[PDB]
């Protein structure tokens, strides 16, 4: 690695990953926390070109090398051979989009940076699979059923300690990028307390209970759905315009006002804060990823009309403090 | 005014070191990462541990800081370490107390004043949720020692009766009562100095 004596810092940044990290620092302009993180890992996922890796290939990779001892220490040699074989297979399938040496170096260096800050060349294989499957591009329900099955025993049961390990391994990623404090920091215990309060202090937690628990935007996990949501709104074209920068049409997200008529703003105009004189941005908004339908438009019209007669500032939120869960679209 | 001069000096120092840009949440996260939060406040630490904690805090602050304005991480870290050494160890012993470091971090961290007051009250509060009068006196003494480094110690000297001027010794200190005392117009010396420092920082920033 690299040693900086003047700052006394140990760095494992790949030069390509160094360029990626500089780009992330430049794109830090988003004032919002988890939206900025979602954009950042989207940049990283597109950069290391694993989005074209399928989930079934991930199952084949994990079950091919017989890696089922979750507590077994992992050495550099085994992971490099497995990862090289996987990217060689990907190049066999994606010859025009896969560079095996660069890809394996990027993946190994990424994992080394995130999970092995202790400079030991060893990391729990459970953390490895959780990270590589969180970065993996796939659907949603399959992801949760897979990681629950991975953590649960043959009976499909997961105790408090297991979910604590998963919580820690999950928050490891925001810790790498120095924004874990927004999701509550390294303290995973409050998440366990909330999950047990939901489950009325049940002795054990099953798959369906965990599904229902996370389907209500848990504070520490917001970076899983939002990420996918961003992945669902990178090629969406709306039939509208941005009232600030005169974009036509909006590509990507769409944001609609509620206490105004014929007001819409693009994603960049929203995160950056192009403050046009006359109207502020501290009012309730509505977020749209997919192109809208007529029913949604008329319902928004009705909501605006109803709000027009519910004035006098019943509820106000001037500071940001974290305004991530704007509104649910229910796909 | 001497209090006004001290508040202006503190605001200028915070602006130069960007201390107001670091929230207390980053501070507690760094302390948990360094395991100093679980450590006893009476346990001292070497200069290496404090330097590592400051460097980690600066690194996590800058990682989310846009490249639009590059920050001299090394120079800022050196200045912060020198200021902490001057405020906590005038004799240059090289050892920094955990309680003094925590109090200084809470004071210098920017964010909502109510949140900082609640955090300070929770830290002062014992396992039963009641603040300790001895803890309040120790905090006042540490604050007075810190104000001496800004060449304004006479206006904020170490007085044991100052806590008696804030709240009654025979009356329990609650979060609501502490917030009311701190936010009141006739605030005590420490509460007035905190509001004065906040006003000076707000004026300097805007
Ligand atoms: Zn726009």
């Amino acid at each position: 690695y690299y040693i900086n004596h003047e700052t006394q810092t140990t760095c494992w940044d790949h030069p390509k990953m160094t360029e990626l990290y500089q780009s992330l620092a430049d794109l830090n302009n988003v004032r919002f926390s988890a939206y900025r993180t979602a954009m950042k890992l989207r940049r990283l996922q597109k950069a290391l070109c694993l989005d074209l890796l399928s989930l079934s290939a991930a199952c084949d990779a994990l079950d091919q090398h017989n890696l089922k001892q979750n507590d077994q220490p992992m050495d550099i040699l085994q992971i490099i051979n497995c990862l090289t074989t996987i990217y060689d297979r990907l190049e066999q399938e994606h010859n025009n989009l896969v560079n095996v040496p660069l890809c394996v170096d990027m993946c190994l260096n990424w994992l080394l940076n995130v999970y092995d800050t202790g400079r030991t060349g060893r990391i729990r294989v459970l953390s490895f699979k959780t990270g590589i499957i969180s970065l993996c591009k796939a659907h949603l329900e399959d992801k949760y059923r897979y990681l629950f099955k991975q953590v649960a025993s043959s009976t499909g049961f997961c105790d408090q300690r297991r979910l604590g390990l998963l919580l820690h391994d999950s928050i490891q990623i925001p810790r790498q990028l120095g924004e874990v404090a927004s999701f509550g920091g390294s303290n995973i215990e409050p998440s366990v307390r909330s999950c047990f309060q939901f489950a009325n202090n049940k002795p054990e937690i099953e798959a369906a209970l965990f599904l229902d628990w996370m389907r209500l935007e848990p504070q520490s996990m917001v970076w899983l759905p939002v990420l996918h949501r961003v992945a669902a709104a990178e090629t969406a074209k709306h039939q509208a315009k941005c009232n600030i920068c005169k974009e036509c049409p909006i590509i990507g997200f769409r944001y609609r006002s509620l206490k105004h008529f014929n007001y819409d703003i693009c994603q960049s105009c929203f995160f950056s804060g192009r403050v046009a004189k006359g109207h502020k941005m501290h009012y309730p908004m509505v977020e749209y990823c997919t192109p809208t339908t007529s029913g949604e438009d008329v319902r928004d019209f009705a909501k605006v009309l109803k709000n027009k007669f519910r004035t006098k500032r019943y509820f106000a939120k001037h500071p940001r403090m974290g305004y991530l869960p704007v509104q649910t679209v229910l796909e | 005014l001497s209090t006004y001069r001290t508040a202006c000096k503190l605001r200028f120092v915070q602006k130069k070191c960007n201390l107001h840009l670091v929230d207390i949440w980053n501070v507690i996260e760094a302390l948990r990462e360094n395991a100093l939060n679980n450590l006893d406040p009476n346990i001292e630490l070497n200069v290496a541990r404090l330097e590592a904690v400051l460097s980690t805090i600066f690194y996590q602050l800058n990682k989310r800081m846009p490249t639009t304005h590059q920050i001299h991480v090394e120079q800022s870290i050196s200045l912060l370490l020198n200021f902490l050494l001057a405020a906590f160890d005038p004799e240059g012993h090289g050892k920094i107390s955990v309680f003094a470091v925590k109090m200084a971090l809470a004071t210098l961290c920017g964010g909502k004043i109510m949140d900082k007051l609640r955090y300070i009250f929770s830290m002062i509060s014992d396992s039963s949720g009641v603040m300790v009068y001895g803890r309040y006196d120790q905090f006042l003494r540490e604050v007075l020692k810190l104000p001496t480094a800004v060449f304004e110690g006479p206006s904020f000297g170490y007085t044991e009766q100052s806590a008696r001027s804030c709240f009654s010794q025979q009356k329990k200190v609650t979060l609501n009562g502490f917030l009311d005392t701190l936010m009141s117009d006739p605030p005590p010396q420490c509460l007035v100095w905190l509001p004065l420092l906040h006003r000076l920082a707000n004026v300097e920033n805007v």
